[PDB]
């Protein structure tokens, strides 16, 4: 044929050169004689190189190689609820076939300037650090960023177990449906965050994507790109998804993978000069629309790994600045007790009040000072101290304990605003720091118990009138006494 | 019309051939037809045997090798004039807007030469913004460029949008804003911030044109936007006189588009990764802002500095260009003085006895000695209290104080947002207006009096209503 | 078909044009394009010819034509350049017709050679007190003036040339300093700007611009200090004297590092080729003081390079040193407090300059340097107790280090400096407030002007002080000093 079909030139690497395949796309997906796929992103003069998708061993020079067509694309649709599957969309999970609503294109251009909506309903995370002091919004691009170990997963998996307080419910404009993928991770790893979010009834509106850590580069480079469509759908449908890409570090090194192999010009840590707009590409997909195209979102938490702390590398340095903010993990603070480990200084959500239930906004505002405050005169903690520094400390090491939180515990914002109204106007002062943990506890139950009715406005209207605050002034006074 | 063939496809570099003597300039324009609307290559190189290697203004996902190329005979070309105001532009020119075709009378290309040496303005002169902070103590040069300092939080949107309202009010001069690697979120966030500012009215008059390249364009598209920016902007000043604003958000990612382009056509990058041509691609983009003798294009330039170090090729680069520097802060708007400009960071070159005259000088020079003192006396006033000291320094401290709040200022465009009525305050009025406080005229008028006011005269009326 | 005096380009890209044939072609030759676009042949290859050019890459395209130009890169030189501003090819950029020519010199030319020149040993009075009483310059001589951005560096070459005008206006051709001044690098507004600073002072008819401004090609940058050189040459070789400023030579090794990247010469240090010493060594050797039998001629240069964060061990900043005579670094510490000019000076050295220093400066300057040097040593460390002894050379230093700042444009004769330096160095300044010194200067320079203008006369005619006009020196002084 020789336009429709191709001779290996050669092969090697997960690259194979391909004479003929005269009428091909450039990205369009490929089928060899033994039975593999692969890419075409390298169209020159007289040959076509194809990144694999499988083994090389399993193609030979002079074999021959077909088109399909097909520019890469995966299915779509709340048919994928609950699904593993590969980077492609295969099921991965055991448990059948998937019904698809329709397919999409792995690259798709984002909404542009006119179909957008500014940000302005919360994504609730359940931690009291982040939604307090960082507020997550629908169809922001907020990034977790830090060194190996410090809870960054954990971030975005308490956020995924939160969303059931409004996944168990009829109201679909409340619903965050999840995306999780999974980049150059071991495959027990996912099985067990498989496991995880099973055992808190998480899967049932999750999708998890994975292209593991022993499967090929361009899989790899594919997976944030395919699992953004899945969230697509969602959005697209006056909907609302959030997406997870853990992580985007692993993403980045396969694609530096197959751009080298495929002998494109090297620069900074040998990273292709297309690098950027890789990750500009993928995280601009994040909105949130207009009414006129139903007011869909798609919120994404990718994550990054340092290494040193270092923001300045390539990579931090370009997704730091694609996306609204920072989540900033430190171990420092892990070892400290800190957990989760975030590092309030340098953390920030761009978008920040837009994006925060009234009622925590109205004691946060003034969480954000007081702490403020604190880390100016952190040092001053070793005998001499006048009156106004050492009352900073004596808040400051109080509310920085009502921060600490336990895994898997994500908090309704109703129970968070007692114990940050508690904090923030002194009831904390007079216990001892380390009955911070109980006082959490017995103050929740005993609201629970004794005045139900103040949480339960707090969670219905989401503000505070000057009655709710008088009320939850008594309510806190009559606890701390007991 | 001029045909060629696409031979090659690697990301957003694409090869086009053509044949015999047929081939077009570098830096043509070259046209595909797509499904969707049109993907525009620019000509980078020949690079032999009638091929051109060329940049992608746009994804070039589904090019097929021996797809028609069509050659417009030049540069990448836009819509200029009146027509372009309150509209939404990309890099090739199109509306982003949906509100239908800018029926623009010509269009011309983004590439073209700086003025001639001949051609220049010989003396530096101020352009005159209304804003007292700015206009005093670091005036702005007319057809010169300002690096503009500060992240969110800042109020930097409304002063940009103040800028375009006091230079069309004060000078009749458009403005034009350009968002080089601008997050599309923000862009929408622009828009809807500058209809209900008045800086843009769809049934009305706007002021300004809107020209965005957004980050999820590929390097190429990001690395022209600021010319084609430039282009609308560089109109109004030849063809109709004026003085024009020309606003570049940001400046370095205009740096790194072209590190990115450099990369892609495998030229071998510079000290710290940046691309061999880094002072030679900045100068032929701000060689073109600048005074002639028809009028004058000026430009504000968001500046990022990579790591904090201002010897990073981009900054140290950029800089060699900067006529002045507009510093907001954080410190100065958590005093609650707006516009959040800080009067010691911010630097003019045209700060100087030569350029604004002895008086002008000697009152700015005056005026930041007064906040020096008051910045160092800070410690000792937070532990011992103002009795401990002297006569002469008592006083300038709460002349200081005084000083400070007279630098804020209501913005006609923030009317909206507070309820205050706008003033805008001119050159003269500003220097005479602080050299009578230096001298000691107002000290006994108690401090909110400067607070949020205009010229001197806002002061004397402010002080009679909080008195009786 | 010529294809011995003709060309057709191969390929156009990246600065660079291919062209077949040009058989005839000599290595470093210019050729015109086309379009009327200028190259250069760098590199002649069997079948193929690599032409740098001189322009934007638009202006070449594949299957045009190519001509030789008999001539390897030169530019017009003679006396009719004066008062004219040119491109780094010669070409006029003023507006002011053609250029009056007296012949055509190379762009390189190699330096002379150890026979033909002779110790510096004439004066390059700068009109800066700082300048010429701690680092002076002689004629021939190469000194760096060095420092971070906004330091002050151009004004230092500025206020040297304006100070010409004392002798360009004169009769005698031996004390005559024609300027040289070139911009690499440079926006164009900046350079219309010092041009229009020089026509207003009225030196801009002893002076020649050569400009190669931010958005013209990278090889005309590189290119333009060369072809200055050639037309500074021109006097040296004909018994007179230049002085030629080159602004600045970090943004010239910045564009010939453009080049040697885009040509893929293997980068070095900071990414600079490894002949980047020899870009400016080559030509900073042709600044000369030529002997007797050579016509007594002499080009000055004074180079300008950038320090990033006032680093002087770096790369470009040490290549430079070790070629020039000396530096005078600028600090930016100096420069924002006010002391402008902000001349280090334990950092600075003039390394041939004292033999020709005017006589009556030096003797009124003794050890001045060296104290200075020191003062700031003993400043910094009294940030412990009130000694006798270091309390005096703290007030002294103080009043010395105000005394020598100076106003822009506004350059001092020697027969004015020496009064001052006397009176600093000698102590009659101890009484004086700080804040006055400014005015001391102005009023005491009226005085010697208004009563003692004998003085002030045998000091310019003769350049000595003799014992007798020393004693004179000092109650002219002490007279003042008391009222
Ligand atoms: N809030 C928390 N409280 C207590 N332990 C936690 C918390 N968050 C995370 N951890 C534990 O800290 C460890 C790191 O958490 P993890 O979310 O895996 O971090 P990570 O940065 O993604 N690690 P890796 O991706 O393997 O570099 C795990 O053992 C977690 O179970
Ligand atoms: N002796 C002086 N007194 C007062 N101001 C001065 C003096 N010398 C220079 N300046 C001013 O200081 C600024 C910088 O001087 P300039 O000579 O341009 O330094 P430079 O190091 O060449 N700057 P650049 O070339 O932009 O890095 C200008 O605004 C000058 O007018
Ligand atoms: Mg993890
Ligand atoms: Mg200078």
């Amino acid at each position: 044929n020789l336009n429709e079909t191709g001779r290996v030139l050669a092969v090697g690497d997960g690259i194979a050169r391909v004479f003929g395949l005269n009428n091909i796309q450039a990205e369009e997906l490929v089928e060899f004689s033994s039975g593999v796929k692969g890419m075409a992103l390298n169209l020159e003069p007289g040959q076509v190189g194809i990144v694999l998708f499988g083994s090389d061993r399993l193609v030979k020079e002079g074999e021959l190689v077909k088109r399909t067509g097909n520019i890469v694309d995966v299915p779509v649709g709340p048919g994928l609820l609950g699904r593993v599957v590969d980077a492609l969309g295969n099921p991965i999970d055991g448990k059948g076939p998937i019904d698809a609503a329709g397919r999409s294109r792995a690259q798709v251009k984002a909404p542009g300037i006119l179909p957008r909506r500014s940000v302005h309903e919360p994504v609730q995370t359940g931690l009291k650090a982040v939604d307090a002091l960082v507020p997550i919004g629908r169809g922001q691009r907020e990034l977790i960023i830090g060194d190996r170990q410090t809870g960054k997963t954990a971030v975005a998996l308490d956020t995924i177990l939160n969303q059931k307080r409004w996944n168990n419910g009829s109201d679909e404009s409340k619903k965050l449906y999840c995306v999780y993928v999974a980049v150059g991770q071991k495959r027990s790893t996912v099985a067990q965050l498989v496991q995880t979010l099973e055992q808190h009834d998480a899967m049932k509106y999750s999708i998890i994507v994975a292209a593991t850590a022993s499967e090929a580069a361009p899989l790899q480079y594919l997976a944030p790109f395919t699992a953004a469509s899945i969230g697509e759908w969602f959005r697209d449908n006056g909907k609302h998804a959030l997406i997870v890409y853990d992580d985007l570090s692993k993403q980045a090194v396969a694609y530096r993978q197959l751009s080298l192999l495929l002998r494109r010009p090297p620069g900074r840590e040998a990273y292709p000069g297309d690098v950027f707009y890789l990750h500009s590409r993928l995280l601009e997909r994040a909105a949130k629309l207009s009414e006129k195209e139903g007011s869909g979102s798609l919120t994404a938490l990718p994550v990054i790994e340092t290494q040193g702390g270092d923001v300045s590398a390539y990579i931090p340095t370009n997704v730091i600045s694609i996306t609204d903010g920072q989540i900033f993990l430190e171990a420092e603070l892990f070892y400290k007790g800190i957990r989760p480990a975030i590092n309030v200084g340098l953390s920030v959500s761009r978008v920040g009040s837009a994006a925060q239930v009234k009622a925590l906004k109205q004691v946060a505002g003034s969480l954000k000072l007081f702490l403020a405050q604190y880390r100016e005169v952190a040092a001053f903690a070793q005998s001499d101290l006048d009156a106004s520094t050492k009352q900073t400390l004596v808040r400051g090491e109080r509310l920085t304990q009502l921060l600490k939180q336990n895994q898997y515990s994500p908090l309704a914002t109703e129970e968070q605003v007692p114990l940050i109204y508690a904090g923030v106007n002194g009831h904390l002062d007079g216990i001892e720091l380390s009955r911070i943990g109980e006082f959490e506890s017995s103050f929740l139950s005993y609201l629970k118990s004794n005045h139900n009715e103040l949480l339960t406005e707090i969670r219905e209207k989401g503000e505070l009138s000057k009655e709710l605050l008088a009320s939850l002034k008594s309510a806190t006074e009559s606890f701390v006494a007991t | 019309p001029i045909t060629g063939k696409v031979t090659a496809v690697i990301g957003a570099i694409v090869d086009v051939h053509f044949e015999q003597s047929e081939l077009p300039a570098i830096l043509n324009a070259l046209e595909i037809k797509t499904p969707q609307g049109k993907l525009v290559l620019e000509v980078a190189q020949h690079l032999g045997e009638n091929t051109v290697r060329t940049i992608a203004m746009d994804g070039t996902e589904g090019l097929v090798r021996g797809e028609k190329v069509l050659d417009t005979g030049g540069p990448i070309s836009v819509p200029v004039g009146r027509e372009t105001l309150g509209r939404i532009i990309n890099v090739i020119g199109e509306p982003i807007d949906e509100r239908g075709p800018i029926k623009s009378k010509l269009r011309k290309p983004i590439h073209a030469d700086p003025p001639s040496f001949a051609e220049q303005s010989t003396s530096a002169e101020i352009l005159e913004t209304g804003i007292k902070v700015v206009d005093l103590l670091a005036p702005y040069a007319r057809g010169g460029k300002i690096g503009l300092f500060g992240g969110a939080g800042v109020g930097k949107t409304v002063f940009i949008q103040e800028l375009i309202n006091n230079i069309a009010k004060a000078h009749g001069g458009f403005s034009v804003f350009t968002g080089v690697g601008e997050r599309t979120r923000e862009g929408n966030d622009l828009y809807r911030e500058m209809k209900e500012t008045g800086v843009i009215n769809l049934e009305g008059e706007s002021k300004v044109a809107l020209v965005f390249g957004q980050m999820n364009e590929p390097p190429g598209a990001r690395a022209r936007v600021a010319l084609t920016g430039l282009t609308i902007a560089e109109y109004f000043r030849d063809e109709e006189g004026q003085d024009v604003l020309l606003f570049i958000d940001n400046i370095f990612r205009f740096t790194q588009a072209g590190s990115e382009v450099s990369a892609l056509l495998g030229r071998i990058p510079s000290a710290v990764g940046y691309q061999p041509t880094l002072a030679t691609d900045m100068g032929l983009l701000q060689e073109r802002i600048t005074t002639t003798k028809k009028g004058s294009v000026t430009s504000v330039q968001a500046v990022y500095v990579p790591a904090d170090d201002l010897t990073d090729p981009a900054p140290a680069t950029t800089f060699a260009h900067l006529d002045a520097t507009t510093v907001l802060s954080r410190g100065i708007s958590e005093l609650g003085i707006y516009p959040a400009v800080d009067p010691l960071d911010s630097k003019s070159r045209l700060l100087d006895a030569a350029v604004v005259g002895q008086e002008h000088y000697d009152v700015a020079s005056k005026v930041q000695e007064t906040l020096q003192t008051y910045k160092s006396l800070q410690d000792i006033i937070a532990i011992l209290g103002m009795d401990e000291l002297s006569e002469q320094d008592k006083l300038t401290v709460e002349r200081a104080r005084k000083i400070q709040r007279f630098l804020s200022q209501p913005f006609a465009v923030a009317e909206v947002f507070t309820g205050i009525p706008g003033k805008l305050v001119r050159l003269k009025d500003t220097v005479a207006s602080f050299k009578a406080v230096l001298e000691g005229k107002y000290d006994n008028i108690p401090e909110h009096a400067f607070y949020m006011v205009g010229g001197i005269e806002d002061v004397v009326a402010k002080a009679e209503k909080l008195a009786a």
